RNA sequence: AUAGGUUUGGUCCUAGCCUUUCUAUUAGCUCUUAGUAAGAUUACACAUGCAAGCAUCCCCGUUCCAGUGAGUUCACCCUCUAAA
């Protein structure tokens, strides 16, 4: 039989990577106080989140 | 086709002609297509009138409710036509669009009395 | 309809979330009404869970 | 065959099926027709023969059943062999059409008019 | 008091109206099929005629004077926000394929404030649309017109008459009592009951006479039989009934 | 728990050169669509005789194990309901052979 | 003469057949063996008649109508309740279609003899205990007017909950007014 | 026409003409009988003509052919416990057997009428399915609004055109 | 398959090919109005336009919808067993 081992293994890798050297909430979750933005995305954020 | 949590969800179907809306509830997942693969079929929704009128609504309790307590869920329309057939209580969006509606009458009749 | 990895139309970047005005007692009165109907629903829900259990017991 | 369908309205019959197996001679097609026509059992000849009536449970009516022909003297008091699972040689032909497993280009298809 | 299902009552209806295995079981303009011969004993000929009976027996059954219905005048809830708003009327009803059609529960939610169970006519209509039942046409045939209804009256033809007033309308709709009420009065001129002696009769016909106390064309008819005992038996059940 | 399909079988031994094991087919008949009739049909199955007290060409019972613990074996001998040659007739309770009774009833 | 009811029993109607059917005396030329599945598609031609004409399409008076019952009676099996395919009646579609039509119509009204059988009821019972047809008791809320569920209607808030909400809402509020006016013309 | 003997026992229409339906017990049918010997008609003649009936009414059911086995033939069955019907047809009818197996494990007329009963409420006659499994696909076909906008232009009402 | 043409100086027997009917298209011409389904044929490469953000900052659609028939017994039935 032909099993589907290279995507099994290129779903492995993305796990662990994705487990392991995620990004700190201080990269993601960082907030511009110009603009209001999020770095890692690149979007701005709802209006009743302004003055806050 | 295995969908990311296709829970039941008893959504409405489209099977008209254009210029001849005509749609179909039923008890399909929450992905797939509208007309697409489906569990059980429920009272087909007659929205066009005719002579004096004729919107005919059915529904299968006995086996609708049955698959809403298996973990099936509803949508907006789905609750919109309950609550004009009667099963669940009135839809608050109902009576939101009748207090506007009145509303909207009321100023008709202030703007009628202006005119003269 | 975009599947992320697309050309994605830059034709909506440009636009503010931003939320239409409300009133103060026609949004008390539309949120109780409703915590009401869903309090009503997940009732109804649950009796329709009890009625199932019966029926699966029987 | 339009050969036998003048041949029926010739002798009178109305309409009847026929399947024209085998090939298709008309001098011999006519000669067998002929003998078989005149070799025929019919219904008082063979109730007089065996004795017993004729029973029939019509579809067209209702389970009423009436009788076509009656014996000429005797009545044979006792009832036919009723064996099941007779020895009738039926065709394939027949099988097909009841069961609908008949298909082709030309199986049934609307004829001419007259 | 009454008593439409007493035994001597049903015992001299079916006598009015005789087995007859050759009227009640006649062909008709259909699709024709090649008939099927055998040859049997006398004993199984005498069993196949006394099956016929008791099916021609089991044929005559109905129907019954179920009167007039009446109209549902019950309100299921009521809204008065709206009252006056969204006319057209929305219809809703359930389906329960363990449930007759006499036990549904056809909502119809009507711009004022209310919510009734809707009418006969109309339930009988959406049982139609989502019952499709043998018969029963959506639209009234055009038979009970007038004209038309004379024509039919004119083809002496009355048994087909009935079968297609039992086919339409329902056995205790109004209409349909109308039309069986003025059949049989159609029928009263010019007395003949020989038409309505394979079809229903003993229920529509001789218990409305009954009751209505038009028993002369009966008793004519009677009369022009032979039997006098069953005149006698008819008496008494018409003093018996009053 | 109980993955397999066919539970109880009873099929015709063949392989039996296997430890704990024997090769076992169902002469069963299916239909035809064209000829509507039926004829001679088998199929190999694995078994599980963990005794191979059976021999070749016989009649004997398979137990369905709940899950099978292989990749072909799904079945386990249970008995020899009836032992060619030395068969045992359901009523009279005796031997018999080809048509005759080896040992005469009434006993 | 002018829906014909009058000239059906006639005598050159009854010359030219009298007792023979009139859609047998048209033959179908065509290929070998048999004609199509469909014959012509309209007796004319928008104007006058062409090609060979049809059973009913040459006479002016030969008109079609429910009264028509023997010419329909005759035009088609009345002995056989089952209808023939286009090409044995080898006729204008268009007139084959209108016969068809007029034939429903006359047995909609019931010029046209045929036997007509009866149904069953449509339920075994005749009687009316459930509550759906013998009665229904209302609710308290039923007969004092108001529906169930009062806070459907409208109910002005305390001034406490509507200050909250506008400092919620600080720079973005609406005209508000009282209950909702009943009234429309 | 047919190249066999007797071909009323393969028509379909013979097979269906029966009436026993195994319960859902009997898991094996095993027969066996002497065809030399004549003192077996009523075997014989089951083995011959029924087993066609008995295996379309059910094909799951296993159902094993043999011959010479023994010197009184019998019809040995298996059920899904593990217990076995004995029942023997020597100097017997065929109708005999097969009316004992109707009433014992045949399946009765209330099983049947149950089945019958659950399958038409499956045949749910109101919805408006695809014809195959139901009938009337669209309202369209059926009285309730315009008779397909095909057959017949729609009114001034059209959408669209406004 | 209810049927026809066909081997010869002629007939009988076997049998080949084609015609007779319905679907998919367009080479040709020709097409009064209006209505309805559908408009890939290229698993070759694509200019571009557009198709999916609400939202007190978070889940969430992006893992669906819409297409292909290259490859192609991965679909129907039973049991086990988390997401609702
Ligand atoms: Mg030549
Ligand atoms: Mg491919
Ligand atoms: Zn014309
Ligand atoms: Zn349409």
């Amino acid at each position: 039989v032909r099993p589907r081992l290279i995507a099994e293994l290129a779903r492995r890798v993305r796990a662990l990577r994705e487990q392991l050297n995620r990004p700190r909430d201080s990269q993601l979750y960082a907030v511009d106080y110009e603009t209001l933005t999020r770095p890692f995305s690149g979007r701005r954020l709802p209006v009743r989140a302004w003055a806050d | 086709k295995a969908y990311r949590g296709g829970h039941l969800t008893i959504r409405l179907a489209l099977g008209g002609c254009t210029n001849r809306p005509f749609y179909r509830i039923v008890a399909a997942h929450n992905k797939c297509p509208r007309d697409g693969r489906f569990v059980e079929q429920l009272g087909s929704y007659d929205p066009l009138p005719n002579s004096h009128g004729e919107k005919l609504v059915a529904l299968n309790l006995d086996r609708i409710r049955h698959w809403i307590g298996c973990g099936a869920h509803l949508s907006k329309p789905m609750e919109k036509l309950l609550g004009l057939a009667g099963f669940f209580p009135l839809h608050p969006m109902m009576i939101t669009n009748a207090e506007r509606l009145r509303r909207k009458r009321a100023r008709e009749v202030l703007l009628a009395s202006q005119k003269t | 309809r975009k599947t992320r990895h697309d050309p994605l139309a830059k034709s909506k970047i440009e636009r503010v979330n931003m939320p239409p005005a409300v009133d103060p007692a026609e949004f008390f009165v539309l949120m109780e009404r409703y915590q009401h109907y869903r309090q009503t629903v997940r009732a109804l829900r649950m009796e329709f869970v009890s009625e199932v259990q019966r029926k699966v017991h029987e | 065959h339009r050969a036998i369908i003048t041949i029926c309205r010739l002798i009178g019959i109305k309409d009847m099926y026929a399947k024209v197996s085998g090939s298709i001679n008309m001098l011999s097609l006519t000669q067998g027709l002929f003998r078989g026509l005149s070799r025929q059992e019919t219904h008082q000849q063979l109730a007089d023969k065996k004795g017993l009536h004729v029973v029939e449970i019509r579809e067209e009516c209702g389970p009423l059943p009436i009788v076509v022909a009656s014996p000429r003297g005797p009545l044979r008091k006792d009832p036919e062999p009723e064996d099941e699972v007779p020895d009738v040689k039926l065709d394939w032909e027949d099988v097909k059409t009841a069961q609908g497993m008949k298909r082709s280009v030309w199986s049934n298809l609307k004829r001419a008019a007259t | 008091k009454p008593t439409f299902m007493d035994e001597e009552v049903q015992s001299i209806l079916t006598k009015m109206t005789g087995l007859n295995l050759q009227k009640t079981f006649k062909p008709a303009i259909q699709e024709l099929k090649p008939p099927t011969y055998k040859l049997m004993t006398q004993a199984q000929l005498e069993e196949a005629t006394r099956q016929a009976v008791e099916a021609a027996k089991v044929r005559l059954k109905m129907p019954p004077v179920l009167e007039e219905r009446v109209p549902i005048n019950d309100v299921l809830a009521e809204d008065k926000i709206l009252e006056g708003t969204e006319t057209t009327k929305y219809v809703f009803t359930d389906i329960s394929y363990s449930i007759p059609h006499r036990e549904r529960f056809i909502v119809v939610r009507e711009p004022s404030g209310t919510l009734r169970k809707a009418s006969w006519e109309e339930r009988d209509r959406m049982i139609q649309v989502y019952f499709p039942k043998e018969g029963r046409k959506i639209l009234t045939p055009i038979i009970f017109k007038e004209e038309n209804l004379r024509t039919m009256y004119s083809q002496d033809r009355h048994v087909d008459v009935l079968n297609l007033c039992f086919a339409q309308f329902e056995p205790d709709s109004t209409e349909y009592i109308k039309v069986h009420h003025k059949t049989y009065e159609d029928i009263d001129k010019r007395g003949k009951y020989d038409l309505l002696r394979s079809t229903r009769y003993f229920g529509g016909m001789v218990w409305y006479f009954v009751n209505n106390k038009k028993i002369d064309g009966l008793l004519i008819d009677q009369i022009q039989r032979d039997l006098i005992d069953d005149a006698t038996n008819l008496v008494q059940l018409y003093h018996v009934l009053h | 728990r109980s993955s397999v399909h066919a539970r109880w079988i009873v099929g015709k031994v063949i392989g039996t050169k296997m430890q704990k094991t024997a090769k076992v087919r169902v002469t069963r008949l299916v239909l035809d669509p064209y000829l509507l009739k039926y004829f001679n049909k088998r199929k190999t199955y694995f078994a599980h005789d963990a005794l191979q007290q059976c021999t070749v060409g016989d009649i004997v019972l398979l137990r369905a194990l709940p899950v099978p613990r292989a990749k072909h074996v799904k079945h386990e001998l249970a008995e020899i309901v009836f032992k060619v040659g030395k068969v045992i007739d359901p009523v009279t309770g005796k031997p018999c052979a080809g048509t005759t009774y080896l040992e005469s009833p009434l006993s | 003469k002018d829906e014909p009811w009058k000239y059906l029993e006639s005598e050159e109607y009854q010359e030219r057949y009298g007792s023979r059917p009139v859609w047998a005396d048209y033959r179908r030329n065509h290929k070998g063996g048999v004609p199509p599945q469909r014959t012509r598609k309209t007796c004319i031609r928008r104007n006058k008649v062409v090609g060979n004409p049809c059973p009913i399409c040459r006479d002016h008076k030969l008109h079609v109508d429910f009264r028509n019952v023997k010419l329909l009676e005759q035009f088609v099996c009345a002995h056989t309740g089952i209808i023939f395919y286009a090409p044995y009646t080898g006729v204008c579609v268009k007139q084959h279609k209108r016969l068809t039509q007029a034939i429903q119509k006359a047995r909609d009204h019931g010029l046209l003899i045929y036997h007509i059988p009866q149904v069953e009821p449509r339920d075994l019972d005749f009687s009316t205990s459930h509550g759906a047809v013998s009665a229904t008791p209302p609710a308290p809320t039923l007969v004092s007017g108001d529906p169930w569920y009062p806070w459907y209607n409208w109910k002005q808030p305390p001034e406490r909950e509507l200050s909250r909400l506008r400092r919620l809402y600080q720079g973005h509020l609406q005209e508000e007014s009282g209950p909702p006016p009943e009234s429309m013309p | 026409p047919m190249k066999g003997r007797f071909p009323i026992r393969r028509t379909l229409q013979y097979l269906s003409q029966g009436n026993v339906v195994f319960k859902d017990s009997v898991k094996v049918m095993t027969v066996n009988y002497n065809t030399h010997g004549e003192l077996g008609e009523g075997a014989r003649k089951f083995v011959f003509f029924n087993i066609p009936q008995i295996q379309y009414k059910n094909p799951w059911v296993q159902i094993m052919m043999f011959k010479n086995m023994t010197p009184s033939p019998f019809l040995r069955f298996y059920l899904d416990s593990g217990e076995q019907v004995l029942v023997d047809v020597e100097t017997k009818s065929n109708k005999e057997i097969m009316e004992h197996i109707r009433k014992i494990l045949g399946k009765n007329e209330e099983t049947l009428r149950e089945e019958e009963e659950e399958k038409k409420q499956l045949s749910h006659p109101a919805n408006f399915g695809p014809r195959k499994y139901c009938l009337r696909e669209c309202i369209c076909e059926v009285e309730g609004q315009v008779p397909c906008p095909s057959l017949v232009p729609l009114p001034k009402e059209m959408r669209g055109k406004y």
